[PDB]
């Protein structure tokens, strides 16, 4: 939950051991790797934790 | 989109008095022999 | 049914040379393609099974009255067993063989402007199987060498990698390439598995199964030619000879 | 889907040959595909862009800033005409100023077309022997080629007959009225709640109701050049007398329809707009398009349905639409047309009359099977939206034969009954609207929004700004054709002249078949009541002992800026004469050859003024009385 | 040059 | 069945790659600009404008001299852009008023009918509210377009102006005068690559009413969209102000395009906006990248990427074809998202044709599904849940431009004198709404011989103290002209008689929120009406007390919903011919009788 | 019957070896048009010059 | 303004 | 008519 002035950035660390992680959200959201441009809002993401 | 004629005599002459009349008449003659076969067959076998 | 039974490039090309163009077209009006329909499949469901009509089904469909429609009907006949409804083409074109239409300039048809992208899209290629795609690529190759568009054919294949992997390897002017080819192009045949008399949900699958069960009936009927039993009864013109080659090849 | 054998006969049964052959396929980038017609209504790019060009033409010729600046002067001039109560035009009313702007622009274009027809008739009569030679000798050639030959053998001053040539030579007063430009930035919806104060009326007098705004936004005027009319006239004419009769017959019909178009805005009802229905799926296997044409300047509409390769049409009356359906009863049938088809609706404005639209529809229906779907749509949409004749010469010839038939006395549509009935419907609608508005709001408010002064286009007392390009000895001549008249009664003509000089003398002359009048005046910035006329039931006038159907008024003035001619009927709602036909126009004949004679004000003398006949003057020098 | 502008310009110069 | 000829006749056409299709467009825009704005008229009226500006009492360092070539060129560009933007705001305010009148029917339309397309819903709403313009098609918008809303044409403004005047080591008065007459080569290059875009309220109602379910939501969306558009326009004027050459859009195509392997690259550089778009079309795959126009410390024009949609290679080799976009960055992004989603069921020709037509001619695609998705994405990009945080980017664009202005001037002040730098890079031309500007009002309403000229006061994107003045030119030697300012509580009538000279009417103060206190009530905008007999030209001037007034944060959807201001009172008029002395002042509506806002009664 | 002998660069056509463009391609969209033979183009091109 | 019209109005004003 | 023209003409006429 965000109660500040503007949009915030949350860092997720899933480790390096798991093969795939699937992220689903209640509402569409944006996720991207560190120091990379953000994409349009989607519902589900598939990620490799070693990324 | 076709015309109707009272007889084959009017039909064959009208096509003759038209552009490419010679080619038209050749087709109309074949239709005539076909119509003659149709008359004999249908009179023999009414449906 | 006869066209779908050909299993080699030699047999398929030989059949296309013998058959005329009137077999590729159909005189039944049919329906229109690309229409969402509800069909009845009672062996599986009580409700109506949704599906979409296409040009690849084995049922005759209304087709456009142009060269694009004529080529789509020829490829549909090769890959599905039935063509489309394009009437009043002319007896001069209808007498000639399917191969002659595809690879001869003497017929008079102009096919240079044809684009393989929309033809593959219209003749739905995402719904074809491996054997159907190979036959379509044969027709594209024959057309391309007819109008001298070999370079365009190569670029189209390079754009679509899966098509390149299964593309048959033969030069349309050389008969040695047809002999050496060992692709399997048969869509119907005697099945090693157990083929039953049951319906399939899709329009394409149901029609394909009807052709498959029909071929089994024809295979065991009196119209089939058993070479091992009556090879001396065929005429000398149509007897299988290695010296035999396609005309002009 | 068709090939031909080499060394075969090139003749074909069909007379109209499609650019795409029997195979119905044209290789893109070839010459045949380049000369193919383009869809203007269906294509969004061409329809969007076409409106841009038409808007530019209207704005370049008529400027909104200029019209607003001249409102004060026009109001003063219209007040200078001392008109009986219940007949004055008060330009301070917002609604009355609007209708004058539409009327003035529409009348000027119609008036200019009549002038051009008059010179054309003069040139034809001058070369009677050679005109009759061309008409009789050549009959197998196309109508366009015959029109070119006629315009060459005469001093037509406009030799080109093509659409590009017609647009090249066209005056600023001819460009059609573009409705949306007139109604831009104009107040709508003044709310005065139970206030009869003089200030409350003044602000309400300054606005218009929303119904008038819709009418203007769906208004476009049609004016047919005399060069386009010559092809239908010369397609079956055997003599110059027959050809002149056809030319006058067509313009009489165009005269009546243009008057009807203005009355639609005056009545106080929303005029419908033409539209096209296309299927939702652009890449549809089964293609159908529907065209519903609602000509504002006319009395009969047309619905054209093209289903596959079959063309069907229906002509319907624009009066009597009491029910919820827009279409009235159908007068001519050409198949079954379904107006309930669902799809995208695209609105367009026609630039051809109902007769011209109907003429092409019959021609296309005759050649439904010979032409491809693209050619049928392209030719129809080009003519309707651009007034562009088809490139197919065989198709063009058939259209003009049908155009002649619908105009001639053997027409399947009896236009006089429908034009008369539309007039009765319009006046009944105006009466119903006025009394309906009289109950809802006050009688003063009703007169503000729906005025009873205006009524018909030529019944309304309008002004025509004149343009002068000929100057002789420092005196510029301004021309104005008096007549013909569609109504009978007493009519007054006035002239207003503004010039830079503090004092000056300007001369006005009125030419008949016998001689001129030679009035001389010196007043400025005020109408002068130059000449007064009376009109018979048949539309003829006994001017100085001779029956006349039209006169030429010429105004000479030095260093002038603007000359305006005003016109007003004595009684409101002057009754209309019967529209003339081919028989009426050839029954009687008048000579307009005398209208080109001009005088030199600089060399005029006192004894020269007055009514003088041609015998008094010598050969040439129509200014000096001594022979 | 408009009619109204000419009329008022002449009136201003004369009166 | 069909032959297939009609389908090819209605296919979209490439209007950028086709050189025939680029020449035709450029001619029409040039013709449209010259007809409405003439170079002869503007140049001749230069002296009249110069005396008007000077007659306004402006402190030193805060006054503009149109005697300078650069100051004059900047003003005509500013006046043209402001007039078009101002006209759109009045149209929007009128549209909001009609919706509020019929909120009951509008609410029913927004709720009951949801299966119809965006265009169909807009047409039903426009018909119900009885708006002046009832057409949502491209042709209808073009037909019902005022003279002032025509986009400004770059090369037309820069035509025939002296460039590159050389005086050497001279401080003489005459040399200064000849130096000021010319303009620098940089400003000429900027004007040659400048084209403006002003979107109509009818075009905005489709995105606004695609998901709305209440009249308040529909009104709030309309206000939120136009807040972004005005901020982007303000950035556009500031870009030409600083001493930098603006980048201009181009398309890269193969030198020898192949039939079956062809690729297209589009680089959109919206002059009115803080972000750009790069779109690549290879095969049936579309990839887009949204970059930031600020920064760009390196030689490459593109800044950091703020939204990714794939990999776009901007280093491709091919022919370069140049164009100016008629759509905003939001509209271009909205279409490229819909095209990407619907790339499978569209052909190559449809993908290129639909994209080029929208960017170059502001033409929406004829596909119904494509249009619905485009407007759904347009609403998302301008809402509070947008993938792009606009307020951050517009703010960063402002700081980047001011930094460039300082370093460009300081670089020149070293190379030449202070006077030379000042005449080439003015400090009084910062921002479109910050600068002192004039509005040539037009009037088509005459009440009892009095022509009415309407003007919209605000809304304000800057805070401080503002001053408004009028210049009235009338053919008569002596006249009496009135100015009426309408608020919510009541209107204020003043009477003046001075002619051919600016006269201050209103002194206003606006706070951080952008809301002024007009006679004890908070207002966000006011209406000024001027009544003159036989007027020839009426101009309204605006200026801020301090130079470069600080900015006011742009308002999003929730800001517009929170505060509601009534605009119904802007419609009523007064009749000056029936005015009295006792009726001249600030009076409220409860004083007046019903329907007569002229006499106190 | 004139032989200039001037050196000329080789031209690569948009149509290809078949010398005819493929339907619905980028090349067919950028092919030159005939502005004289087509009446719609010629009738227009008169209008713009008159307006100018 | 046209040249003739300017000359004409200047003549009116002076004389 | 322009603003600068009107101001010049009024000066000429009134003087």
């Amino acid at each position: 939950l965000n109660t500040g002035a503007g949009a915030a950035n949350i860092t997720f660390n899933f480790g390096q051991i798991a093969e795939t992680v699937i992220l689903k959200g209640s509402v569409p959201f944006q996720l991207a790797r560190l120091n990379q441009p953000m994409p349009a809002a989607r519902f589900t993401y598939k990620l490799r934790p070693l990324d | 989109n076709v015309n109707y004629y009272s007889s084959f005599d009017e039909f064959i002459i009208s096509q003759y008095h038209a552009q490419d009349g010679i080619n038209r008449v050749s087709t109309c003659v074949i239709l005539g022999l076909a119509l003659q076969a149709y008359d004999q067959m249908r009179r023999a076998l009414p449906v | 049914m006869d066209v779908l039974s050909k299993g080699s490039l030699k047999e398929l090309l030989a059949h296309l040379e013998k058959t005329p163009l009137e077999e590729a077209i159909s005189y039944r009006i049919g329906t229109v393609p690309y229409q969402n329909v509800l069909i009845s499949r009672n062996e599986y469901y009580n409700q109506l099974y949704p599906d979409t009509t296409s040009l690849i089904d084995g049922v005759s469909r209304e087709g456009q009255r142009n060269v694009n429609g004529l080529i789509m009907s020829i490829i549909s006949y090769v890959v599905s067993g039935s063509g489309h409804y394009i009437p009043n083409i002319g007896f001069m074109l209808l007498r000639r063989s399917i191969l002659d239409i595809l690879t001869k300039h003497d017929t008079g048809l102009v096919t240079n402007n044809l684009n393989y992208g929309i033809i593959a899209r219209n003749l739905t290629v995402s719904k074809m199987n491996c054997e159907q795609r190979k036959r379509m690529l044969i027709c594209f190759k024959l057309l391309a060498y007819k109008d001298g568009n070999q370079n365009d054919y190569e670029i189209y294949l390079n754009q679509n990698i899966p098509l390149k992997q299964i593309a048959p390897n033969f030069i349309p002017g050389d008969m040695r390439t047809v002999i050496h080819n060992q692709d399997q192009l048969a869509i119907v045949g005697i099945p090693a598995y157990r083929l039953t008399q049951s319906t399939e949900l899709s329009i394409r699958d149901d029609n394909a199964k009807s052709y498959k069960l029909g071929y089994v009936d024809w295979y065991n009927s009196n119209s089939f030619l058993r070479e091992r039993s009556e090879f001396n009864l065929i005429r000398l013109k149509d007897r299988d000879t290695k010296y035999g080659k396609l005309n002009g090849w | 889907a068709w090939v031909t054998q080499a060394y075969s006969s090139g003749l074909s049964q069909n007379s109209i040959i499609s650019l795409t052959g029997n195979d119905r396929t044209v290789a893109d980038g070839t010459f045949n595909s380049m000369i193919m017609p383009r869809a203007v209504i269906a294509n969004e790019r061409e329809h969007f862009m076409k409106t841009r060009i038409d808007k530019i033409e209207h704005d370049l010729n008529r400027s909104a800033k200029q019209e607003m600046m001249d409102r004060q002067s026009l109001a003063e001039d219209y007040n200078a005409l001392n008109l009986a109560v219940g007949q004055e035009i008060k330009l301070d009313i917002a609604t009355q100023h609007q209708l004058n702007r539409l009327g003035s622009a529409m009348y000027k274009a119609d008036h200019e077309r009549e002038t051009e027809l008059t010179d054309l008739i003069n040139r034809i009569r001058e070369n009677e022997v050679t005109v009759n030679g061309i008409l009789e000798n050549q009959k197998a050639i196309t109508a366009a080629e015959r029109a070119d030959l006629l315009l060459e053998v005469v001093a037509s001053t406009a030799k080109s007959v093509s659409a590009a040539g017609r647009a090249a030579a066209d005056g600023s007063g001819v460009v059609p009225v573009f409705g949306p430009s007139v109604a831009n930035g104009i107040k709508v919806g003044i709310d005065i709640a139970d206030s009869v104060a003089e200030a409350a009326i003044a602000v309400k007098e300054s606005g218009i109701i929303t119904q008038l705004n819709d009418v203007y936004h769906a208004f476009q005027s049609v004016h047919v050049a005399p060069n386009d009319v010559i092809k239908p006239a010369a397609v079956v004419a055997g003599t110059s007398t027959e050809l002149i009769g056809n030319l006058q017959a067509i313009y009489s019909r165009l005269r009546s329809h243009s008057d009807i178009g203005f009355k639609k805005a005056t009545v106080g009802d929303v005029i419908p707009n033409s539209y096209m229905i296309k299927p939702v799926n652009s890449t549809e296997y089964a293609s159908w398009q529907l065209y519903v044409i609602h000509p504002v300047q006319g009395s009969l509409g047309l619905v054209v349905q093209l289903m596959g390769d079959a063309l069907t049409y229906n002509v319907f009356a624009q009066y009597g639409n009491t029910s919820a359906s827009e279409f009235g009863k159908t007068v001519l049938t050409g198949g079954a047309t379904n107006t309930a088809l669902e799809g995208t609706k695209v609105k367009f404005q026609t630039k051809v009359t109902a007769q011209q639209a109907l003429a092409l529809t019959m021609a296309l229906k005759d050649a439904a099977s010979m032409l491809s779907q693209g050619e049928l749509i392209g030719y129809f949409e080009q003519y309707i939206n651009l007034a562009l004749e088809p490139d197919n010469l065989s198709l063009q010839d058939n259209m003009h034969k049908y155009h002649h038939l619908l105009t001639s006395q053997n027409s399947p549509i009896d236009w006089n009954y429908h034009d008369e009935e539309m007039h009765k419907w319009l006046d009944s609608r105006k009466t119903t609207n006025y009394d309906a508005m009289q109950k809802k709001d006050g009688t003063v408010i009703a007169d503000i929004h729906i005025p009873k002064v205006f009524n018909d286009l030529r019944n309304t007392t309008l002004h025509c700004k004149l343009e002068g390009k000929q100057t002789i000895a420092g005196y510029t001549v301004y021309e104005y054709l008096i007549g013909p008249w569609a109504h009978y009664g007493d009519i007054d003509y006035s002239v207003v002249v503004d010039t830079l000089n503090e004092e000056t003398k300007w001369y006005c002359e009125v030419i008949g078949i016998d001689g001129h009048l030679l009035i001389e005046k010196s007043v400025q910035h005020k109408p002068e009541k130059i000449l007064e006329l009376t009109v018979n039931d048949s539309g003829v006038t006994s001017f100085n002992g001779r029956n006349h159907d039209r006169l030429k008024l010429k105004v000479y003035v030095k260093d002038s800026l603007s000359v305006k001619v005003f016109r007003n009927w004595i009684g409101i709602n002057a009754p209309r004469v019967k529209t003339k036909m081919f028989n009426d126009h050839i029954g009687v004949k008048y000579d307009y050859s005398h209208f080109d004679k001009n005088i030199s004000p600089a060399h005029l003398t006192l004894t020269d003024l007055g009514w003088h006949t041609w015998d008094q003057y010598n050969a040439g020098n129509w200014t000096n009385i001594k022979p | 040059l408009s009619e109204t502008e000419l009329r008022a310009l002449k009136k201003l110069s004369t009166t």
